């Protein structure tokens, strides 16, 4: 489920 | 929404030209031009401090950033200057954040000799800041979030950092405020914050339930243990204990309310009740203990309704056994914030006012 995830962490980014 | 944000630390005004002007017609024999131009740039740097910590409140990034070039500054004139050997004559005078003193008598404040001690309170400041206009958006906002989600992440760096060298850079004993206790506790404090607003973009962005639980979930830790880092202490201002510990039950009510969203999906009808009646006895202690803190209305409202509807269900439907807690597989955690590395620059766009020296 850590797709989601990264698509999350790079938005801040 | 209740977010904790930091006081910035008061600072009385100093003369940096005037010690750093004489200190430069040195080794330099140049009683000309390029020597006392520096001399000038000297000035630039003490009137850039009257600006970054002189001025009233301002909470746009126009006093962050001015705050951020201040620090740049004064870590590049480290080598410029003789000051772990000091050599030069500067004192900066800071009061603590937080202690009032008493007032059978005055603030608490430490004067110092030390680029070390400026630097770190410019640096608290920095966070302190940061985390003023990071607690001031609007988080119905998809840019909102993300400016709360950067600048928490940022004073959590930052108070971090301070923690690692305050001491090392005062050579004496800190004030309270700065000390690596108060800071680490305002660091995960900070990073908390930050975790709560990636679950506040994942609500939202209407993400997976079982996302959202997982990112409630990690709040709860990091709420968790800023609350128990404060628990028998009286440093920080007195609404910043409870509000950690509402917190701390508002994220684990999350985390099960989203758990059981995801439980009903998959017919686990008896697990779904379980993890409501656990959310709902959560915001009934929080409801009790600190309503002069968190409105926590709407949701046990949100959660009765989910709980009654089930329950009459179950009743008359499936029959599912409502399993106990302990029964139940932990919800995981997700998280998706870290502490903002200090690394000069760290202002934008920045220019060391003595770099060909």
């Amino acid at each position: 489920d850590e797709e989601a995830l990264k698509q999350l962490a790079e938005w801040v980014s | 929404a209740t977010f904790i944000s930091v006081q910035l630390k008061k600072t009385s005004e100093v003369d940096l030209a005037k010690p750093l002007v004489k200190f430069i017609q040195q080794t330099y024999p140049s009683g000309g031009e390029e020597q006392a131009q520096y001399c000038r740039a000297a000035e630039e740097l003490s009137k850039l401090r009257r600006a970054a910590v002189g001025r009233p409140l301002d909470k746009h990034e126009g006093a962050l950033e001015t705050l951020l070039r201040y620090y740049d500054q004064i870590c590049s004139i480290e080598p410029k200057f003789p000051f772990s050997e000091n050599q030069i004559c500067l004192t900066f005078t800071w009061k603590d954040a937080f202690d009032k003193g008493s007032l059978f008598g005055g603030s608490v404040k430490l004067a110092l000799a030390s680029l070390g001690y400026e630097k770190s309170c410019v640096l608290f400041n920095c966070a302190a800041l940061a985390s003023q206009i990071a607690a001031e958006q609007n988080l119905d906002n998809d840019e909102g979030l993300k400016i709360a989600a950067k600048h928490y992440q940022f004073a959590s760096g930052a108070f971090l950092h301070i923690k690692e060298t305050v001491l090392s850079a005062l050579s004496r004993e800190p004030t309270v405020d700065i000390s690596p206790d108060t800071v680490g506790t305002l660091s995960l404090i900070m990073l908390a914050q930050a975790q709560e607003v990636f679950f506040l973009k994942a609500t939202r962005d209407k993400m997976k339930d079982a996302i959202i639980a997982k990112l409630a979930n990690q709040a709860a830790d990091y709420f968790g243990d800023a609350f128990k880092q404060c628990q028998y202490k009286d440093t920080l201002p007195k609404e910043v204990f409870p509000v950690l510990a509402a917190k701390h039950c508002i994220m684990q009510a999350n985390a099960e309310y989203h758990q059981s969203i995801l439980a009903k999906q998959q017919k686990k009808f008896g697990e779904e009740i379980a993890r409501l009646q656990h959310a709902a006895e959560l915001i009934k202690t929080v409801a009790s203990r600190y309503d002069e803190y968190v409105n926590v209305k709407d949701f046990s409202d949100k959660i009765n309704r989910a709980l009654a509807a089930a329950k009459k269900d179950n009743d008359f439907i499936y029959h599912d056994r409502v399993p106990d807690l302990k029964d139940l597989d932990p919800i995981g955690k997700a998280t998706l914030v870290k502490s903002t590395p200090v690394n000069v620059p760290i202002s934008q766009k920045f220019t060391d006012l003595f770099e060909k020296m």
